[PDB]
RNA sequence: AAAUAACGAAGAGUUUGAUCCUGGCUUAGAACUAACGCUGGCAGUGCGUCUUAAGCAUGCAAGUCAAACGGGAUGUAGCAAUACAUUCAGUGGCGAACGGGUGAGUAACGCGUGGAUGAUCUACCUAUGAGAUGGGGAUAACUAUUAGAAAUAGUAGCUAAUACCGAAUAAGGUCAGUUAAUUUGUUAAUUGAUGAAAGGAAGCCUUUAAAGCUUCGCUUGUAGAUGAGUCUGCGUCUUAUUAGCUAGUUGGUAGGGUAAAUGCCUACCAAGGCAAUGAUAAGUAACCGGCCUGAGAGGGUGAACGGUCACACUGGAACUGAGAUACGGUCCAGACUCCUACGGGAGGCAGCAGCUAAGAAUCUUCCGCAAUGGGCGAAAGCCUGACGGAGCGACACUGCGUGAAUGAAGAAGGUCGAAAGAUUGUAAAAUUCUUUUAUAAAUGAGGAAUAAGCUUUGUAGGAAAUGACAAAGUGAUGACGUUAAUUUAUGAAUAAGCCCCGGCUAAUUACGUGCCAGCAGCCGCGGUAAUACGUAAGGGGCGAGCGUUGUUCGGGAUUAUUGGGCGUAAAGGGUGAGUAGGCGGAUAUAUAAGUCUAUGCAUAAAAUACCACAGCUCAACUGUGGACCUAUGUUGGAAACUAU
RNA sequence: GGAGGAAGGUAUUUAAGGUAUGUUUAGUGAGGGGGGUGAAGUCGUAACAAGGUAGCCGUACUGGAAAGUGCGGCUGGAUC
């Protein structure tokens, strides 16, 4: 049907916004990752300074809305508890 | 949703009445009435306006949001109430 | 906590764990006739003391789902079975 | 009001009895007492209750010059009040708006007065009303149109009825204004009679 | 004799030679989103693809912001820049998740109703606590170029922003420890970790900048309102000639994921879970407020209107986003249609009209955003096939007219007769009167409020204007529309049909036909004198309608709770013992599930339904109040009866 | 160098498609079976009277056909 200037431009917005959106999102996995990794090898101090430094990232993100501040709280409670352990 | 305060349409061709009710923004314009606060006759030549003073004050102070006739229904009942 | 439901049955199975099977009966109207009649409801129950066993009495509340079934939570026994 | 083919004398003949109060049908009584056809004379098999039942309906209906269809609507109209039904009746049908012009004589016959009331003429509590079927409530008005000719014709009409009939003590007729003044809704008892009114609700009342 | 309450329940035909009873069938009534046949004047209101959730030409139905930003083009000022104004596309903001349509699927927490959410989210709105300090990198547009018929994808160079991303401190943020409460994941305090940001227009004047200031905005936080997700008690079709079903199935321990609980999902550990108190299966169906019917109880039903749910060609999937598993957004598969330069692409009217097919059966390819409502914007303003109206259809509902008053023992004709006369029939004719309607002209309310702008007053603010708010006045604007209604002008002028006449069922005679032709809802009529067939004359019913057919209820007490039966009419099991179930002596106490009461108190949206009072000339229709039931929850009582 | 960022590869889940087996339901099918209406046609006369062998119920056998007979049961059986 009739092309509307508006569908296509939000079409155009959808994939500018998809791609800065996976990859924080994508960030956020790996850096939980690492982080994960080497509270399993038991690393302390320098899995205090990376929790740090993943919270730090995570609500950034929460800020921007990329990701739910319920789902940064989330993962700062379970990563900080077993770290805790 | 942001809540406003309208008039609802009711009665047959070329005759129209409203009811000055509170209800969403989204909502269409005969749906559901979060509340009722009084009826507005403009083809009749008397007690044309009547509303629920009270209430519509309860209402904007929780932050309803008035369409520019019932503002002026309001003013002009403050008027007529006043003589 | 205020208007969570309570129900009153009798525990007709206990094989399960930290889970009893509860079954309640309802006196209903009938829409017509007016005389009631004797239903009989079988819902899920949780127990995490494995309190209550078969043929007693007891008190369930309403709670959050805890399987698919289970959406009851033990509250008390009114009777216990010698 | 298409009521050309439904010559009256045809009626008051077989009703045997002047439903409509005029000379000339009390002459054609007088002078062809059996009902119309060509088996008026002929004796005729004992009628049926639904005959009688039907019979009242009719004469109430060709009295009031009513369609049958707004006829039940006005016994449904009846039946929600309490009381006597066929009081309420009779009431609601009499102060039909023509049926009050020919109470108060302004016209000759039920007829005429609906062409009066239809012609636009009759003034209603001080504006002019064109139809036949208004039910007056108590303390309403009738006054007449602002024109000369219709003011002389209803002087004509009321000077010839005025000896005929006579005049509802529910009516309060100023012929020097031609104001007419419904003071409250008639009685029973002050309602002529012409029909079994409870057989009229009776026969209402199978339409159930 | 009386009092009060009740405001409401009609039958008939038909088994027999005849009778009573049982019993089915039929019938007078009220209805429908109706169709068909004959006929057909107008107005108002309402309704108008019930079938193919079949396929669709065409036009329209979602855009807006230039006061967010950089540019291109144009006109003017200009030498050029730059300004002023217009215009175009791009980046960006918001909307597009609303409004609108349909009922295919779905016997299900889907729906109705009352709750739970210490397992929840919530842009825009209102109030309010704090703030807004400084940097960096790209990118469209643009200029070229590559592939290409076009769709379009790429490539290289340059540029800005309320676009994008770091950095400094954080006010009631999040997470973790600690303590204090609360006792599912709630609140308060402390420590640690850690989370930000946007400025644009206008006025002011130290020249100005600066500086503060107005409005619209931005970051963070809470509260209120609104909506949504999830869960739950109760109600929610037929067939038991559907008897076993389920193996992520049941529960547990961890984990995946979600705004959030849960086999929602996964890995292991058990074999459990449901079921003759109906699991599972098959068939049918959107649900409710309601509609029809009825005295009521009930029965049937889910048109329009309003709420919820599901779907948008068939079947999936995710992205953006506060909000979508997105009707006119995107991606993939399939069928179908169309364009190709043969490499490939384009499309989804169950939106408003309209076309084809199907069907007994349903509309104009219309006007306008004036009013109401919604989106964007500071505003002007733009958009709105929602909605306001118009046209079409007797489809339903309501009202009006087609004349009115005199007028003969009584015109002609028609019909029945013995050819006295009856009947059509005061009917017509004739005379008189009137003009609703018809035509013409004039007059002409109301739907309308004002908006921007302008004038003025007052308040917060301040050094002050601009501006914001409160109030007064001024201030363009009607598609409908030749509006409703009103006043004159001409004149009976413009206007009735349909069904029936044996009983049911209101209404009879004459000809033609002769068990032929035909009628019929039932009983039944027609074989040479048919009130039943066909045509005329009369009579009855209703009336711009009248009949027929289809479907529902009523009459049917013919599924009987109100309110039926089982010796012989259809109906007592061959008999007994007993499980579940139902029911049950006298009496005391307690509980208060049932019951009753204060018709407490609430909730049962609105409309509809009932009673009054109003506005359309009345009515239909429309509006404002007032209630009657009975349904759930809850508070305090009564205790006889059932129950414990 | 994080950023494994983004394409690409691999793996799980999954629509469509294909294969196989049971299962529900609607048409059709040579022929066969009984039922109804039209037949008032053919054969016989079983039942209704004591129906001319009293009738009927359950079961078994037999016969063109209605039916016949054995066993037990019933009167809802004339007559005396």
């Amino acid at each position: 049907m009739r092309k509307n200037a508006s569908a296509l431009k939000r079409s155009r917005q959808n994939l500018k916004r998809k791609i800065r959106n996976v990859s924080v999102k994508s960030e956020l996995k790996t850096i939980e990752k690492r982080c994960i990794n080497m509270i399993k090898a038991g690393k302390k101090d320098e899995a205090i300074e990376f929790f740090k430094f993943v919270a730090k990232k995570l609500d950034t993100a929460a800020r921007k809305r990329i990701i739910h501040k319920n789902k940064a709280a989330r993962k700062k409670s379970r990563l900080n508890v077993l770290l805790l352990k | 949703m942001s809540v406003k305060i309208r008039l609802k349409r009711m009665g047959a061709k070329k005759r129209p009445y409203y009811r000055v009710v509170v209800m969403n923004s989204t909502s269409p314009r005969d749906g559901r009435a979060i509340e009722e606060l009084g009826y507005y006759h403009p083809v009749e030549k008397q007690n044309q306006i009547k509303i629920k003073e009270d209430r519509m004050k309860d209402w904007i102070s929780k932050g309803a949001i008035l369409s520019d006739t019932v503002k002026m229904l309001l003013n002009k009942n403050n008027l007529n109430a006043k003589s | 906590r205020e208007n969570k439901k309570e129900l009153i049955g009798k525990v007709v199975s206990d094989k399960m764990s930290k889970t009893i099977v509860v079954e309640i009966v309802q006196r209903k109207m009938h829409p017509i006739y007016h005389k009631y009649l004797k239903v009989s409801k079988k819902v899920k129950a949780h127990d995490e003391k494995e309190v209550s066993k078969v043929g007693d009495k007891v008190k369930i509340i309403e709670v959050r789902p805890i399987s698919k079934d289970k959406r009851w939570s033990l509250v008390e026994v009114l009777e216990k079975l010698k | 009001m298409n009521r050309k083919q439904i010559a009256k004398g045809k009626l008051v003949r077989r009703f045997g009895i002047n439903i409509f109060e005029q000379p000339k049908y009390d002459k054609i009584l007088k002078k062809k007492p059996h009902p119309p056809g060509m088996h008026g004379k002929a004796r005729k098999a004992k009628i049926t209750e639904y005959g009688k039942q039907l019979i009242e309906k009719q004469k109430i209906k060709f009295t009031y010059g009513v369609s049958e269809r707004q006829l039940t609507n006005t016994f449904k109209e009846a039946k929600k009040h309490h009381g006597v039904t066929g009081d309420n009746l009779l009431s609601i049908l009499e102060r039909r708006i023509d049926n009050v012009v020919y109470r108060a004589g302004f016209a000759i016959s039920r007829a005429h007065a609906r062409q009066i009331v239809s012609h636009g003429i009759i003034i209603l509590n001080g504006r002019r009303v064109t139809i036949p079927s208004i039910i007056l409530r108590a303390n309403d008005q009738i006054q007449i149109k602002e024109k000369d000719s219709l003011k002389k014709l209803i002087r004509s009409n009321i000077e010839k009825t005025s000896s005929l009939r006579n005049l509802p003590t529910w009516i309060e007729v100023n012929a020097d204004d031609l104001n007419i003044k419904v003071k409250h809704a008639p009685s029973r008892d002050e309602i002529p009679t012409l029909a079994n009114e409870q057989m009229v609700v009776e026969y209402y009342s199978k339409r159930a």
